[PDB]
């Protein structure tokens, strides 16, 4: 009969009813494969328009079975073995990407228990393509969930050590490699003879002996992360890097946001589970045993919960300012005395800054004396002062605004050969040269991704990129050639770095926390919102410029023979034609109100979303600060390029004379020779009172979360228990 | 239900899946 | 097969030289600088 | 027999490719969502008493002390 | 998908070479041209392709989309724009209906471009400026545009 | 899920239900959210033989925005419409160059 | 505000009480 | 001729498109802190 309600409304509308080894590895002929094989022609046949062995046809269409014929029949070593699986593609996809390009459980856990019985040679699944990207980064990419876990399950199992025998720590080593042979559990080998599971030989070689299911037991879920958190820890690790790393596999994936947001909320109730400063650094610290940072990977990953805690910006703040240079601004006595000892050592600074770079790389009692203080760091020995040396940045970065301030108000039209140099025109391009030499050793020393995503990196080149141009642009077209337009693309580079100097010069605002989070919002405002809205403005404006011609165009008939009179209404008794344009630029004003009030609410959406996060974006601005000047030297980049030719020289020097010196002033800024704080690496027995402190603080962390876990698995039998509670009061018994 | 929800669930969903207290409430005052 | 993923990861970078006797205590750890 | 159509939008075929399983996959699928959706309604029985005793709290301890009264 | 965008930056390219590759001094073939009669036989097209997709995805999922009803009104004028230039340059050769004719590919210039940004659907931070400008005209401006008016 | 999307298209035409069509919208991504990988996913909404019902072209004839909005549900399409990460070759370097 | 955050610990003392005496 | 008043006038529209939606982006700054003090 006729379907119900529901069924005329949800139920389904319609109605229904060869010779090469690769197309033998795609269909997954295993008896084919094995004939044509035994004539050959390669066992590496690759096709032409993208590289593709006999192997990664396999992996493609998920055969299993005829990888694990080769991995059986036709291999000698594991040499051999891994020369196959690692055979690219055009696009550089070795055998686990491809498995995880697209969801194909069956074959990544054929190649991931490949991995685990150590049947390898090169970690499989940390090797990159042409993009960059993994095959976890694939699988994350592609969004196929299923992959995503197996492949999360590994880096958990993989965390963990082996070589130790606690029995907690083998415990949830057999819970995590069973969570994967139970995933797979079906899907037996080729061989319909001798028949066996995925992960036989590795739940064997695990020594533990276990004295209508749920979705709670078959994937990671919290309880699961707090038995490697535990077992990390139980085995000899740093719990707050256990944490740190464990988040970032998680954040690698998009589709555990879940699982993210506790892990976040374990590092922040870790994190102030300490008390003191000595509890909080004896947590971030490294030893001789554990040699783990966890303060360098948080602010290698841009961690902005972990790195603006109130005990993370402390010890930060007592190596950046220890004596509170910072608030002699909230007073009257601080501008006044704060200030004059600024202008006064600022010129003392310009003065022997030069005068200790020539005599530190030859003059070797003064390059030992340079490097006493430093623990003390305070106003003692100034020049160690981190707080300090970023103020003589920022007075050397004014003076070279007003110097070019200056360049252009001191121009005139009377003299055109002996002012194309001069002691202050020539003296800038040297500036802007050495700017460019700080940006190289900026770029090449941390990298790419710290490089882009920091403070004016990319705008400081610029304006000295164009000046630079500006200087030559301007040498050349005054001797080499005579004149010509060249001259005003002249005025146009310095208009350009003159401009971009004084938008450089609000970098002094870094530290207020009124005017600082005012000027991160108002770059985000333009280099999101304002670039992406004019894009659609130019296809809308683009439109009605072409409508114009259209409307404008004309059409010239009266004539008798041929082209005679023509009608002239052009502008890019005929009263009819201005009606029309008119109406026109009336249906593009309200195009242009339409526009503008879709700009406003735009900038809206992100001054909403910008200052909902105020003060955890500047202090988070500030401690990517507090650590780039505290490994930083004291040269700013006006003198950036005298200490590179000094070095350069002076170290040739002792090469000739004296051999094994050493204490060269190294040839780099950001100095690697130096742990961030004094506070790491403890030698002797301040090594054993931060393990036991360390201790102290982790064990009463552990069994908070066990508590907290506790009322979660009460939680979900609350109406459970209230029907045992109301049946044990004095119904039936007492 | 009140056989069912008496020790975890005999509907399978555990409990009887549409039963709860309603323990009693007053009037009082 | 001597580093593990945790290990490329988190642990510290560079090579240091040991001090042979650093304490790292409040006062102590500036008698360098001090005298 | 496969003649082209001049009507677009192809209606033979379903919109995915795993609509209709035919076999071992229709007897997974019903192990899967029996699997989600009983702990669907599980974590939607328990939310929804929670509610009721946050709002009815002092008459569950009320009823606990009742006990006294009669029996 | 890429065919289909790929087919239509073509589209206004071709329609804008039109308005601006115009040469006024050219007899009655100015308006049977190689390049202006493939444009009329395109729109000529799309009309047809609107007719399938209306009988066959409905009307309640036709004009839910909004782009497809661009596809009609750009081709309806262009196809009335080949029609009266062809009658306004040897049957009747006035100002009253010649300037019509400069007013349906004003118009049908407008649409082509506006059709243009169909290619940012998919892309993540102009995606989303489609979107606040068709909700826009949907629901805000028609409330607005009648007090606007008073 | 049918029920869901067929309790909710009913209290929407009521107009008077506010506090249902919350509940029944919260239950709703509730529901997806349970779902943990793409292969529970696509088995709460697959018609089988026994009950031919499907609710992704239900929800796409009612046009909802909460269900087609969701992470799970905008990864069915893009596997089937993608299905080469050609979409992923233009965040890169060497791909924008040979991609164009 | 602590009965509220507490409720199954309190419920789960009614019924430890059967566990001990 | 020559292209030489085209380049200047090329970067004077760049100058005065990016302060004046530098002015404004710092005018829906203020209007939406008095408006959270207001209301
Ligand atoms: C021949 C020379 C002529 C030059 C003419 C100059 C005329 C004035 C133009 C001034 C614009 C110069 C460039 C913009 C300066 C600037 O705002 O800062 C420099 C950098 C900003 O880096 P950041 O670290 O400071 O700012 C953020 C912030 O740190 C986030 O936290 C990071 O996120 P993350 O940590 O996750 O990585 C961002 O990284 P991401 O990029 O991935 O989002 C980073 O960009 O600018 C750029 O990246 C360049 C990219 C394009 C920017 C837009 C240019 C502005 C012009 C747009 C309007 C043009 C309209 C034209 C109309 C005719
Ligand atoms: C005076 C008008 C000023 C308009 C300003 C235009 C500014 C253009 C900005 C760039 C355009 C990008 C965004 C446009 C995309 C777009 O789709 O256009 C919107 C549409 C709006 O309708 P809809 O298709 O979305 O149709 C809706 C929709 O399908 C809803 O979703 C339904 O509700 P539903 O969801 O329940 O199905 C509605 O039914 P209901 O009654 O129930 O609400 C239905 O009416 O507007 C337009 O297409 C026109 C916009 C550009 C105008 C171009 C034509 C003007 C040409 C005139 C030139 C003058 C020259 C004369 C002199 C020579
Ligand atoms: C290679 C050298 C290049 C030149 C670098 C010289 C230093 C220039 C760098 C920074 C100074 C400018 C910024 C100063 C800002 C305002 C100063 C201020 O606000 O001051 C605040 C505090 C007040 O101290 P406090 O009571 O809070 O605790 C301190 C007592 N304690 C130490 C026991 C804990 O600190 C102090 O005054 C101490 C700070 C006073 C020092 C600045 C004036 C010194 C003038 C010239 C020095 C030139 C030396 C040249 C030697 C060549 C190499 C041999
Ligand atoms: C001028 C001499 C004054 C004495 C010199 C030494 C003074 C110095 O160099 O500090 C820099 C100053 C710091 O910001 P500033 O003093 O204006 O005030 C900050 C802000 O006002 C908040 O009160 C604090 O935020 P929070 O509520 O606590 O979170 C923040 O403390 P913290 O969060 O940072 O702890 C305060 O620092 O920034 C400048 O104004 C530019 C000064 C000229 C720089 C360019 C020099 C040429
Ligand atoms: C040359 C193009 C070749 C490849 C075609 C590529 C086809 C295509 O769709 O790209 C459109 C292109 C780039 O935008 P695009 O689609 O790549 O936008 C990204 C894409 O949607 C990803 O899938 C998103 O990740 P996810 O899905 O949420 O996980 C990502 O968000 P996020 O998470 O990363 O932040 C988005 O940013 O936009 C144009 O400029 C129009 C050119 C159209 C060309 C029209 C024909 C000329």
């Amino acid at each position: 009969k006729k379907p119900s309600d529901y069924g005329c409304q949800l139920h389904y509308k319609h109605a229904r009813v060869k010779g090469t080894l690769i197309t033998a590895a795609e269909l997954g002929l295993v008896d084919k494969y094995r004939d044509l094989k035994r004539a050959g022609q390669d066992i590496l046949t690759c096709d032409w328009p993208y590289h593709y062995s006999s192997i990664l046809y396999a992996c493609y269409g998920n055969q299993y079975k005829i990888l694990q014929m080769v991995e059986r029949e036709f291999v000698g070593s594991t040499q051999e073995l891994t020369a196959m699986h690692t055979t690219r593609c055009w696009v550089g996809k070795n055998s686990a990407m491809v498995a995880a390009y697209q969801g194909h459980l069956e074959t990544m856990l054929y190649i991931i228990d490949l991995d685990m019985q150590g049947k390898f040679t090169e970690d499989l699944f940390k090797q990159r393509d042409v993009m960059g990207k993994n095959a976890m980064m694939w699988a994350a990419s592609q969004g196929h969930t299923d992959t995503i876990e197996v492949l999360l399950v590994r880096s958990l199992y993989r965390l963990l050590p082996e070589d130790c025998a606690d029995p907690l720590v083998l415990k949830t080593r057999w819970k995590l490699v069973s969570l994967l042979a139970d995933l797979a559990s079906h899907c037996r080998d080729y061989d319909p003879g001798c028949s066996r599971s995925f992960f036989q030989e590795v739940l064997a070689s695990i020594k533990y002996d276990p004295v209508a299911v749920k979705l709670k037991d078959v994937h990671i879920t919290v309880r699961t992360l707090q038995g490697v958190i535990v077992s990390a820890y139980r085995a000899g690790m740093n719990c707050m890097g256990v944490i740190m790393y464990c988040q970032s596999l998680l954040q690698q994936a998009r589709y555990f946001d879940d699982l993210v947001a506790q892990l976040t909320a374990w590092e922040v109730k870790l994190l102030d589970t300490c008390r003191n400063k000595q509890e909080v650094q004896a947590i971030l610290a490294p030893t001789e045993d554990d040699p783990s940072e966890p303060v360098g990977y948080a602010l290698a990953t841009f961690d902005k919960a972990f790195l603006s805690h109130k005990f993370v910006q402390q010890i930060f703040t007592e190596k950046w300012d220890t004596m509170g240079v910072t608030d002699y601004t909230k007073s009257l006595f601080g501008v006044v005395w704060g200030g004059c000892s600024l202008v006064v050592a600022f010129a003392a600074w310009a003065t022997i800054c030069p005068l200790v770079v020539v005599a530190r790389s030859f003059l070797s009692p003064v390059q030992d004396f340079m490097m006493r203080g430093k623990v003390i760091v305070d106003s003692r020995f100034p020049w160690h002062v981190p707080l300090y040396r970023w103020l003589l940045t920022q007075c050397a970065l004014i003076t070279f605004t007003v110097l070019l301030s200056y360049l252009v108000f001191s121009f005139d039209p009377s003299d055109p050969v002996p002012a194309s140099v001069a002691p202050l025109n020539t003296f800038l391009a040297v500036w802007c040269a050495a700017i460019l030499v700080d940006e190289v050793q900026e770029y090449v020393e941390e990298g790419r991704a710290e490089y882009m995503s920091s403070g004016w990196n990319v705008m400081d080149v610029t304006m000295a990129l164009s000046y630079i141009l500006h200087y030559i642009l301007r040498i050349i077209a005054v001797r080499v050639t005579d004149n010509l337009n060249i001259l005003l693309v002249v005025n146009d580079l310095l208009a350009a770095a003159a401009l971009m100097a004084w938008f450089r010069m609000v970098s002094v605002f870094e530290l207020s926390s009124a005017i600082g989070p005012l000027i991160q919002m108002m770059k985000q405002m333009l280099i999101k919102d304002v670039t992406r809205f004019a894009l659609l403005v130019l296809v809308i404006l683009l439109g009605f410029s072409v409508g114009m011609e259209a409307l404008f165009q004309e059409a010239c008939i009266e004539r008798d023979p041929t082209t005679n009179e023509c009608t002239k209404y052009t502008s890019w008794f005929e009263q009819k034609r201005v009606t029309g344009v008119i109406f026109y630029l009336i249906f593009a004003i309200v195009t242009a109100i339409l526009l503008l009030n879709l700009f406003i609410a735009m900038l809206a959406d992100t001054y909403t979303r910008v200052s909902t996060q105020a003060m955890v974006e500047f202090r988070y601005r500030k401690a990517k600060l507090m650590a780039s000047y505290s490994r930083r030297d004291f040269v700013c980049p006006p003198f950036n390029l005298l200490h590179l030719v000094c070095a350069a020289v002076g170290n040739g020097l002792r090469r000739l004379v004296w051999g094994p010196d050493g204490f060269t002033p190294v040839s780099m800024r950001k100095n690697e020779t130096v742990p961030l704080f004094s506070w790491y690496f403890p030698q002797g027995e301040e090594m054993r009172q931060v393990v036991v402190l360390q201790r102290r603080v982790v064990d009463d962390f552990l069994n908070s979360n066990r508590v907290a876990l506790f009322r979660e698995k009460l939680n979900a039998e609350l109406p459970n228990l209230v029907h045992e509670m109301l049946k044990q009061k004095g119904k039936g018994d007492g | 239900e009140e056989a069912a929800a008496a020790g975890g669930g005999g509907s399978a969903r555990e409990g009887a899946a549409l039963h709860e207290p309603t323990w009693g409430v007053d009037d009082g005052e | 097969k001597k580093p593990s993923d945790y290990g490329c990861q988190l642990h510290y970078k560079h090579a240091r030289v040991v001090e042979p006797e650093s304490t790292t205590d409040d006062g102590m750890k500036r008698l360098k600088d001090v005298g």
